């Protein structure tokens, strides 16, 4: 719902799957990044009927 | 010197009339949905005819990100706009 | 000088950057225009008005 | 004619703009009008042209 | 300033110039619309000095 | 005015200029640090007028 919103476009960023590491000893952490993809959803049909 | 060598678009001459407010190949309608790019060395958009089909292209000197983003956005907004089908 | 590399580090895997943040990071219409400047228009002063 | 459509997707008050636009370009008309009759002053030929 | 805004690029659009036109007896006025353009900026330069 | 003074030299550091660079992604700070210089000057000049 975007009655109250402006703009055609409208866009909603996906989330990965993080992974899970052991932590062993005396070893640092494993830092993790993803790129992640959008999904984009565009307001493009203006239906009308008329008398 | 990242820099984009092809920036083609291919249509037919009836939707290009469509979408230049009915003006035909050669010349870019300033009420239309080609006018407004950013011009970094004369004219940014260039449009030939031949053979019932219609190439829009970028010019040159002017084929930054900025152009070729506002190209393709205007290309689907007036082809959602106009029922115009925007293959892929 | 730091460039010894006989010691550990403790950075591993990868770092989340602003070029990972892509899908992330908007595009802002602030709402200020750019608007042409206006000229300067005096004529109707130095002529007969009726 | 500004339609509802562009208007209600749009940030922007279009319609003021362009009512401030119309308002403009009416008065530099009219001061190019007045303006204009610099060639009506050429065409007198009594020598008021230089 | 943008300290704090959500975002790298910043948009600002072009206001162009509008026509003026004869209106004649029983003829409806010519409407007007123009094309505009916008100016954009990015954030692009991140400098640092540390001791 | 070193007539209520001791020594012989008088020291006094320079302080030159840090530098700027550009934050890399995935890369850590320069840390910055220069090695000065010194402007030293001595009581050297012992003149004397006798008759």
């Amino acid at each position: 719902d975007v009655t109250g919103k402006k703009g055609d476009r409208f866009h909603i960023p996906n989330i990965g799957r993080a992974s899970v590491f052991d932590k062993l000893p005396e070893t640092p952490v494993q830092l993790q990044a993803r790129q992640e993809s959008d999904f984009y959803v565009d307001i493009d049909k203006y239906k009308e009927s008329s008398f | 010197a990242i820099t984009c060598t092809a920036c083609t678009f291919t249509m037919t001459d009836a939707e290009f009339a469509i979408l230049n407010e009915g003006v035909a190949a050669p010349t870019i309608d300033p009420r239309g949905s080609f006018a407004g790019l950013q011009s970094l060395s004369g004219a940014p958009i260039t449009a030939s005819a031949s053979a019932g089909t219609t190439t829009v292209v970028v010019a040159a000197s002017n084929r930054n990100d900025a152009n070729i983003r506002t190209l393709a956005q205007r290309l689907r907004r007036a082809a959602q706009a106009n029922r115009i089908t925007f293959t892929a | 000088a730091l460039n010894n590399t006989t010691y550990q580090g403790s950075m591993r895997g990868y770092a989340v950057t602003k070029s990972r943040l892509d899908s992330f990071i908007p595009e802002v219409w602030t709402g200020e225009v750019l608007r042409a400047l206006n000229q300067n228009f005096v004529a109707s002063q130095y002529v007969k008005t009726l | 004619l500004i339609e509802d459509l562009g208007a209600m997707q749009s940030s922007y008050d279009i319609r003021q703009e362009y009512t401030t636009e119309a308002g403009y370009a009416l008065s530099r008309m009219m001061d190019a009008d007045i303006l204009g009759l610099r060639a009506a002053v050429k065409g007198l030929n009594n020598g008021s042209e230089i």
